[PDB]
């Protein structure tokens, strides 16, 4: 299975929403997550699963879609959301764990 | 309270092996999967492999079978990834992170997802 | 039975009460191929590279079933949305719901037949269900340290919980019992019980003026049909049968499943481990492929008996549901399909994994037959009737509706004249009064 | 055609009866794999191992087809299930009925339509079918001998028996034509013909007066339809072409399939034993590979036109049982869905492999349109019908009924009075007549 | 809110009208197997027998989805075939339907409606719909031709077309407006619209008088409900949002899949030609499969996201097929399913790829509660309401309808006498008057 | 009146042939496919094969195949199955039954269940 | 195709309902019979099919069960009813007629 | 106006290449495949290949493959069918066609059906 | 894919209705059209698709059929009406495009 995402780069202002879109070669059904890496911090859990948000997530962030096409938004980007945004596949079929070729904001 | 904590960066001559010391706290050390992963430099991230603390069993990718060896210590709390025969291309950052997030509903134990992580540890050659 | 000049209408109506029970969902359950296959393994990498294709088929199978099922409960239990305080009342008109309206005192917030529902279906004591329930502890941390234990078999817990189930049986008491239900939205505006009864025997074809003259013992027989139901419950074993067979059934396979778990096949031991240590690698791969596709003929036989049984209760479920539909949220055309006889209301109550429907059915009785005329002259004038038929009762001829037998006099307000007596056939010759005529020579 | 003052109303109206003919089911038939693949073989036991797949295939296509059309002939002819005896009389209220009835007195117990039906449809003397019904001899324990000389060929005799179909046909017929069909149950209360005839006048929209007052002109014009119907169905071959078209279709395909039965293809001789006893081994495999091949295809080309056969059998099927189910057990809203025009009444009948419905069709016509005023102004206050529209026949007003002409002088109890004459647009000024008036004045 | 003496009903009502907004087909397209795969290549034989299977399944797939609109747009667009001429009249009782109604001196033949959703629904001009249809110029021998350009990307036309849609969108208005809809065959009788929509109200459950009392308020009402869409839809944008998305999802998919195809992926240059020129066959070889992959998997992610959006329109199409039958061709029962409150008419309009529907609703207000009575005793005998509930409003007891307050006195026409008064439980004391008594006592 | 009538326990040496003769009464012989049986010794049932007495077409099954041969006698209505080269584990009971039961609706005649049996003859070798 | 019984064996008394349970490796269908096998008669035939009985075969038998799992059920085991029941599957394909292990009663 | 027109009655020995012109008239050249078929005596038709006067593609069936060598001539709106080492069995008439009648709606440019043909050039060899 | 006609000749009177069968080894759908080829002209087409007529064609020809079999039929037969009918297959798969053996009418 292989995962790709889109855009590569992104030009927001603040206070603007946002979208990012990623999929997979084959059917991934509801087993995707949206990871948010810094460059100086570790990666943390934003939305696992179709559209289920993490505890401790704003709800300016959200998730949609389904199939093997999913989308991320941001109501308005802002300082702390200056990162690198990853798709993790935790399907046990295939036993590897693909992840997100990454997706920069600014 | 929950917190996991990495070894600080080390450096090792290829052809050598590396013991990267991943630590629990704030929740009981048994009963959730500890999940390790790989983060190149310009590259994306790889998942090397498993390892279950209540048990023992430990599962890694074709790629990483053999050069990586998961041990535990339930005593401690502490989850010991041994790497050998240290490779110029093994130069990354190593991250271990618990598998959480489960859907107590629909889902079962094995469909999980990352919901914390550790600190990272960078290796050079 | 066939005449050209006599009318076979019911003189007597009687009142039942039928009980109807229906499953509407299962235990949920899941096994976990990390630990299924593995075992207390160090390393099982290659054995789950071989072996985990069945594995996560069997998965998906067991999530569809789950999921299946959740469908079905919240389909059948969550129909109306919108909801309101309960009526503190428990008398409406003579009519008793003591048995039937959840009791505020109580901190259970249940009914008696309820409770009694409750306490008559039970699990059984040494099962895998009540072992993983003790060992859950109430907290979802310590579900891998138990499933361990069983090789990765957990409970699901179901979506819709104890509590949300009987306050919405609860909310659909109150609105069916108080006010009403539209074909849509929600609640309809409030109503007196008396009246919303006398709108249900108009639309079965019956005169309110029956229920406003009978009312004392139409509310006598339901208060007597609710008091035997529940001792027939109480007495009765087999009126439960269904609830507690399928509880069994699941009881069983899961006893059945963790039996053959401890099996040990045709192995030297259960365990992964001391195989491959007390034999050679080539007959430990045997050894341990042998005990492997065992325990997965076992899980596939699970699994397909556990498909057929969910496909069984998702049956039992869709029809659950669109009783519920046509029934409860309303008055059924239908005929002996909420009971034997007419359906007129229905009270909705829940049961563990299931629910029972309270039919009220109209039953008539003491079928008499009567000569009847299509039209009656008077003056050389042909009179029909505007609203019911001429029934002859031996000697003199009344007006009645068709499906009751009221007698009332002929008058001038009840009949309409149009045309002559020579045209139509099966004219009979009666008198018509005129309410007018004694005012007027009483004056004289 | 659209007026803001004007109304179009019929005047007259018709009654016609139209026919419409559906099949029901086929004739079934199976092939044995025993003998079909092997036949007059001494040895075939490698014969059948290598080619009883695609036997066996077609085996279970051909159990599918017979078990569908099974279920589609009782679910179409097996609704109902309460039963009661025949009405002896014949006439009710002047409707003849003797077509439609089974006579008792002919040993049959059919009806002449029904023996019309019978006699004008029948099969091909030099066909499959009749010779293995004059083989059988009435007699299981024979079919095996014959099916050796068809090669396996049988024809699989239907669940329900003509009896039984002609059974269930009468106890339709009375239920309909007396008494009546609830929704679900069974039959209703007793009830004279022309009382139901003007329940069912009521129901499609119109007061049962006109029928009181027409029922001579009714009757005479469905006796002079039943007349007309069976010279109709005598006369003119095209009206049975469904039925006599798929029995000669089915017989057909049944003729070429022997037919290729007994062709060589490309072989020495049809006799498997021969073609073995007269070459050797490795020349005689193929020349009975190519002979089995050949048969092996023609009866995937049978099997498969008797799919899509059995497939279009069974829309028809579902549309019969779907009509009979909306307009044989009740009245039908749907307008032109049974007939052309307003469904009152079906009466089915049984034909081979079909069931015709005599559907009882209201039509009107002359249609013709007045002025209408929505209020009528006496004394300053504004009147409304309770039940009908303001219709003027140019000079005078009358109320008359939305579907018919029956126009009627205005009275004070055709009337209610409502407010005030100015708020409400379109009043007309019209003196509206009390009775009361009269009787008073004829005092003084 | 529940009471065993007192009733709510409504005092006031409203008439509203909202706009449901529909999709029901997209823009159909193809794709040449003989150009796609091949291009401007000389001799592609080897290449179209390597790679058409995956062109044919494509091909098979993009058929599919354009006979599926079709379909969709056909059983959505003809549901009745009847017809007749359009009503020169504007104005039906002071209702104004100058919005609705198509202008005959417009050559456009529509509706400002109609007119202001096409000038606000367009496409956007750099896009491939847009250089086809330019290219195109309205000839069909001039296809290949600009499908060579775009290697195969063709725009099927719509099998119905602007201007038949329009004049069945205007059929169904004519046949809504005026006259009727009968459930099934065709146009009803003429009949005027105030009168149809006090036929509706009687359907919904109100009083004709009502409507005949109130005819300017709803008119008014109406006529501003009418004059606020309109600028509701010109100025707020996200009442189109939903076809307006569709339209920009499929340019944007048709704009990147054009992109990606003048992508040059990973070979020397896009030319089929230049690369077996340029190179020796084994390297020109893969050089041109890894660029016809590319291509065929761009062109897979094009088929499968189309895929998704037919399923997704064909949804939308078939929610917009039965709310056009159950709402637009007659009255609905259900309730918030056109609107919110009671479906009265639904007045559908054409828009480009979608249907828009104008449902009139109904909304209760002003709910009162009174103190009700089961029945009245006025001489020892129990008198009971023929239509209707007895409501007190604090000194006075009246008689009124069950959905509206329209309080009228107690008289002898308005009740029926049954029984005695000691019987009925919840019988009250009050005078019921009789219209006879003072015209008898004005005599003396 | 219907029966089958097989013959009496009989003992062969090994690799000889045992003739076993199965005779139907009460009913026509020809018409009715019929099936034997081969019941061991604390084991189950194995269905060695079929005739038809009609024709004369004979299946046995791949372990029975060649050591069974089938023939007919319409004349005297008596199926006689002869065995081959006797082998110490065929001492077992063999059964001769009759195939009936069929359903004459929905089944063709090839799917049927025995309704009649015969004796059993026991062999030893 | 395999055919596996269960139980082994029984013991019931007298004038009780007891069952056995029949299950094949793959699906059946309605092509499975049931026979009684007596230590000292053939074996003679019970429930042919689905659930119907043969001829002369008292009411107390009766069969339920489909797809590759069958139950045949007694009202009263008598004296008669002492014998190993039998499971026989009679369907084309395969070819092979696979019998029942046996169960004992008592 | 439309007219598809042959070549007359051409005769060439044995392996050698036979040359026939398809013309037509009365529509554009361009936008339209054309295809060639055999009809043999006594024997039915078969579709040679086609060729598309836009771009130049050619394409043949397995057994014409390397026989036939398709040119288009778009000044002069002209098919040369170029066969080569004519075989004694290939002597039939050749006819070329233009596939049209395509469906406007629920079809693609690729599914058509002749609409019209030539006139028909029989060889000898 | 393999076209078979049926049948290989007719005599049927003049102004006689008449039919012709074609069928195909596997599935077709609509890409099945029927060509009339005189001894003396080339063939030209008479129905494309399942049942639509080309230009210029009467009304008394029509098709029918669908699947694998399909049929042409004509209201009378005339002395225009004396060639030889073909089916052609233009399924784009397989890519050859096979026609018909041929049927002769009198
Ligand atoms: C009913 O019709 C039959 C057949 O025409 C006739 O013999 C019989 O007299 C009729 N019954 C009447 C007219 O009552």
């Amino acid at each position: 299975i292989r995962m790709t995402q889109s855009p590569s780069t992104l030009s927001v202002s603040p206070g603007e929403r946002a979208t990012l879109s990623c999929r997979a070669s084959q059917s991934v059904s509801s087993y995707l997550a949206w990871y948010q890496h810094k460059p100086g911090q570790a990666p943390r859990l934003l939305v696992y699963g179709a559209s289920t948000r993490a505890t401790g997530i704003p709800a300016r962030f959200s998730g949609s879609g389904s199939g093997t096409e999913f989308t991320l938004t941001i109501s308005s980007l802002q300082s702390e959301d200056f990162a690198v945004y990853y798709c993790q596949q935790y399907n046990n079929w295939p036993p590897p764990f693909t992840f997100g070729p990454g997706t920069k904001v600014d | 309270q929950v917190q996991l904590v990495q070894s600080g960066a080390e450096v090792r001559k290829p052809g050598a092996s590396v013991k990267v010391s991943c630590k629990a706290s704030g929740y009981t050390f048994t009963g959730y999967y500890i999940h390790w992963v790989r983060q190149a430099p310009g590259q994306g991230l790889e998942w090397m492999g498993w390892i279950n603390p209540n048990s023992g069993g430990t599962n890694y990718a074709q790629k990483f079978q053999g050069w990586v060896i998961m041990t535990r210590d339930t005593s401690i709390s502490t989850a010991y990834m041994e790497l050998s025969r240290l490779t110029s291309d093994d130069t990354a950052v190593y991250y271990c992170a618990r598998c959480g997030a489960r859907s107590y509903y629909y889902d079962s134990g094995d469909y999980c997802a990352f919901d914390i992580w550790g600190q990272g540890t960078v290796v050079t050659v | 039975a066939c005449s050209n000049n006599s009318i076979a209408i019911p003189t007597n109506f009687t009142i039942s009460v039928t009980t109807e029970i229906l499953p509407v969902s299962m235990t949920k359950t899941s096994v976990d191929c990390t630990m299924y296959i593995c075992g207390d393994s160090t390393e099982c990498s290659n054995l789950l590279l071989q072996y985990g294709s069945f594995c996560t088929q069997l998965n998906r199978a067991l999530t569809g079933i789950a999921v299946e099922q959740d469908k079905n409960t919240q389909e059948v239990f969550a129909q109306v949305k919108q909801c309101y305080k309960t009526p503190p009342i428990k008398d409406f008109g003579g009519f008793n719901f003591s048995q039937i309206l959840p009791d505020p005192s109580k901190p259970s917030k249940r009914s008696p037949i309820e409770d009694l529902l409750f306490n008559k279906v039970t699990l059984a004591d040494a099962g895998f269900i009540k072992q993983y329930g003790d060992c859950l502890g109430d907290i979802a941390a310590r579900d891998l340290i138990c499933a361990q234990k069983f090789n990765g078999l957990t409970v699901l817990p179901p979506l819709l919980t104890d509590e949300m189930i009987a306050q919405y049986t609860s909310c659909l008491l109150a609105g069916t019992i108080c006010s009403g239900w539209t074909f849509g939205a929600g609640p309809a505006l409030q109503i007196p019980f008396p009246m919303q009864m006398a709108y249900r025997f108009n639309g079965i074809g019956v005169t309110q003026n029956v229920l406003y003259e009978n009312q004392k013992l139409i509310a006598n027989q339901f208060n007597s049909a609710i008091g035997k139901i529940q001792d027939s419950l109480s007495s009765t074993p087999s009126a439960l049968g269904k609830l507690q067979d399928v509880v069994n059934q699941n009881a069983q396979a899961l006893n059945t499943l963790v039996k053959q778990l401890s099996s040990n096949f045709g192995a030297i031991s259960s365990v992964l481990n001391d195989i491959l240590s007390r034999l050679d690698k080539p007959e430990a791969e045997v050894q341990i492929d042998r005990l492997i596709t065992g325990r997965l003929q076992s899980l596939q036989t699970y699994v397909t008996q556990q498909l057929i049984r969910a496909a069984e209760i998702r049956a039992s479920a869709n029809l659950a549901a669109t009783k519920m539909s046509e029934c409860v949220l309303g008055q059924s055309k239908r005929v002996d399909f909420c009971g034997k006889g007419y359906h007129l209301m229905s009270f909705p109550q829940s049961a563990p994994h299931g629910v029972v429907f309270l039919h009220v059915t109209y039953v008539p009785a003491q079928e008499k037959n009567f000569t009847t005329a299509p039209a009656i002259c008077h003056d050389g004038k042909a009179h029909f009737p505007r609203e019911g038929v001429f029934v002859s009762n031996g000697t003199h001829w009344f007006v009645t509706q068709r499906n009751f037998y009221e007698p009332q006099i002929i008058t001038t307000d009840n009949t309409f004249v149009s045309g002559n007596c020579d045209v139509v056939i099966g004219i009979v010759n009666n008198t018509v009064y005129d309410p007018l005529q004694p005012e007027l020579d009483s004056f004289k």
